[PDB]
C-alpha cells in the first residue's frame, strides 16, 4: 500500500524559528494538475485541523506563517517564524491514490527559559476518608523545563510507590507544564500520621520547595 | 457554518459490533464526501471510509469485511457499522467532511472515544480539592472507560485552568484532577463549581469547591 | 468539480 512518511518525527524549537516538516510519498498523489496532499495541525484532545490543502493552498483563517511546497512524491510543510500556539502534532494526509492514508505525525515541541513551579498541596476531603482511601495531592503549576523530581514525606519519613505523576502538554501561550503528583494511603495509614509534604527539585528554584500540612479535619 | 457531531456508546465489548452517528447540522448531507476517522491513543489518524452525496462508499480495504457506513439524509445524519471488534478498535472517532473546495478533509467533529473492553462502565467520584493567587481544584476518580471532562462554572471560567491526563490505577480505574488558579481574594465570594462529565456512563457531576478549616 | 470513486478524483 501507499506510505507517507514525516521527517522528522519529532522537533524542538524556540520561539520564532524557522521550522520545516517533510512528508514523502511512496507513489504519485498527483491527479489533473493537483497534488492531493494535505497538511494538518492536531493540538492535545482537539479534532485537526486543516492547514494546508492540494499541497500549496493556504486554508482560510490559517495564518500566512503557514505554508507548502512540492509535488508528486515529495512535500514540505514550512513554518517561517514559530508562534507558541504552534505546538501540536502535524500529519500530511494524502486523498487520491488507494487506500487513502496519512503520516505518522510530527510532534513539535517549543523551547524556552526556565520557569519555576508554584507549588500547591492539598489534603483529602473528608468525603473521600469515609471510603477507606486518602488521595493527597501535590501540584506544580507552569514551569519549564518539564523534567522535575517530587518526593512525598509523611511524618518527614521518605515514600515509596504509592504516587503517580500526571503532566500537562506545553501551555498554548508560555509554553509551559503543570504537573499533578497524587498520593494514595489507606484511611488507616492516613490517620495514624501528621504530617504531609511535597518536595519539589526543579531547575528554576535554587533549592528544594516543600509544601506541607497537618491532618486531621482539625 | 457545516458542524458535524459523534455519537454513540462509548464502550463496546469485544466481539460485538461498534455503531457511532454523526449528525450534521448547516449543511445538508447531499453535497460533499462524509468521512470517518479514528485515532488509537497516542497513535496516528487512520482514514476508515466515506459515504458520499450520491450514496456512493469508499472503504479501507483492511476493515472491508467489518466496515458499513449509511446514512438518513431526512435526518441529515450518517452512521459507522464495525463488527467483530478488539482491542485494536479503541479509539478516538471523527467524522470528517471534504468538499470540493478543497478536496480536502476540511471540516471535522469534535471526536467520541470509544473502548472495547468486557469490563463495565463506572462513573466517576468526585472530590473537593480546597483551596495573591490560590489553587482548587476537583480529584475524579474510579472510572472507566475513558474520559472524563471537566469544566468549570459551566465554561465561564476557563483562565488558568488544567485538566490532567487520566491515570490508570492499578484496580484497573482512571483517575485524574483538574486545577483552577484564582484570586485568593475571591474565596468566599465567588462560588467555584467543577462539572465533570462522564459519557461513557451518561453521567454528569457537579462538584462545588470551597475553603474548609484546617 | 472532480468526483472520487475508489479513491481516485477524476473528470465527471
Amino acid at each position: 500500500d501507499i506510505v507517507l512518511t514525516q521527517s522528522p518525527s519529532s522537533l524542538s524549537a524556540s520561539v520564532g524559528d524557522r521550522v520545516t516538516i517533510t512528508c514523502r510519498a511512496s507513489e504519485s498523489v498527483d491527479g489533473y494538475g493537483y497534488s492531493f496532499l494535505h497538511w494538518f495541525q492536531q493540538k492535545p484532545g482537539k479534532a485537526p485541523k486543516l492547514l494546508i490543502y492540494l499541497a500549496s493552498n493556504l486554508n482560510s483563517g490559517v495564518p500566512s506563517r503557514f505554508s507548502g511546497s512540492g509535488s508528486g512524491t515529495d512535500f514540505t510543510l514550512t513554518i517561517s517564524s514559530l508562534q507558541p500556539e504552534d505546538f501540536a502534532t502535524y500529519y500530511c494526509q494524502q486523498n487520491n491514490v488507494d487506500p487513502w492514508t496519512f503520516g505518522q505525525g510530527t510532534k513539535l515541541e517549543i523551547k524556552r527559559t526556565v520557569a519555576a513551579p508554584s507549588v500547591f498541596i492539598f489534603p483529602p476531603s473528608d468525603e473521600q476518608l469515609k471510603s477507606g482511601t486518602a488521595s493527597v495531592v501535590c501540584l506544580l503549576n507552569n514551569f519549564y523545563p518539564r523534567e522535575a523530581k517530587v518526593q512525598w514525606k509523611v511524618d518527614n519519613a521518605l515514600q515509596s510507590g504509592n504516587s503517580q505523576e500526571s503532566v500537562t502538554e506545553q501551555d498554548s501561550k508560555d509554553s509551559t507544564y503543570s504537573l499533578s503528583s497524587t498520593l494514595t494511603l489507606s484511611k488507616a495509614d492516613y490517620e495514624k500520621h501528621k504530617v504531609y509534604a511535597c518536595e519539589v527539585t526543579h531547575q528554576g528554584l535554587s533549592s528544594p520547595v516543600t509544601k506541607s500540612f497537618n491532618r486531621g479535619e482539625c | 457554518e457545516v458542524q458535524l457531531q459523534e455519537s454513540g456508546p462509548g464502550l463496546v465489548k469485544p466481539s460485538e459490533t461498534l455503531s457511532l452517528t454523526c449528525t450534521v447540522s448547516g449543511d445538508s448531507i447531499t453535497s460533499g464526501y462524509w468521512n470517518w476517522i479514528r485515532q488509537p491513543p497516542g497513535r496516528a489518524l487512520e482514514w476508515m471510509g466515506y459515504i458520499s452525496y450520491s450514496g456512493s462508499t469508499y472503504y479501507s480495504l483492511s476493515l472491508r469485511s467489518r466496515i458499513t457506513i449509511s446514512r438518513d439524509t431526512s435526518k441529515n445524519q450518517y452512521s459507522l457499522r464495525l463488527s467483530s471488534v478488539t482491542a485494536a478498535d479503541t479509539a478516538m472517532y471523527y467524522c470528517a467532511l471534504i468538499t470540493t473546495s478543497t478536496y480536502a478533509m476540511d471540516y471535522w467533529g469534535q471526536g467520541t472515544t470509544v473502548t472495547v473492553s468486557s469490563a463495565s462502565t463506572k462513573g466517576p467520584s468526585v472530590f473537593p480539592l480546597a483551596p495573591g493567587t490560590a489553587a482548587l481544584g476537583c480529584l475524579v476518580k474510579d472510572y472507566f472507560p475513558e474520559p472524563v471532562t471537566v469544566s468549570w462554572n459551566s465554561g465561564a471560567l476557563t483562565s488558568g485552568v488544567h485538566t490532567f491526563p487520566a491515570v490508570l490505577q492499578s484496580s484497573g480505574l482512571y483517575s485524574l484532577s483538574s486545577v483552577v488558579t484564582v484570586p485568593s481574594s475571591s474565596l468566599g465570594t465567588q462560588t467555584y463549581i467543577c462539572n465533570v462529565n462522564h459519557k461513557p456512563s451518561n453521567t454528569k457531576v457537579d462538584k462545588k469547591v470551597e475553603p474548609k478549616s484546617c | 468539480q472532480l468526483i472520487n470513486t475508489n479513491g481516485s478524483w477524476h473528470i465527471n
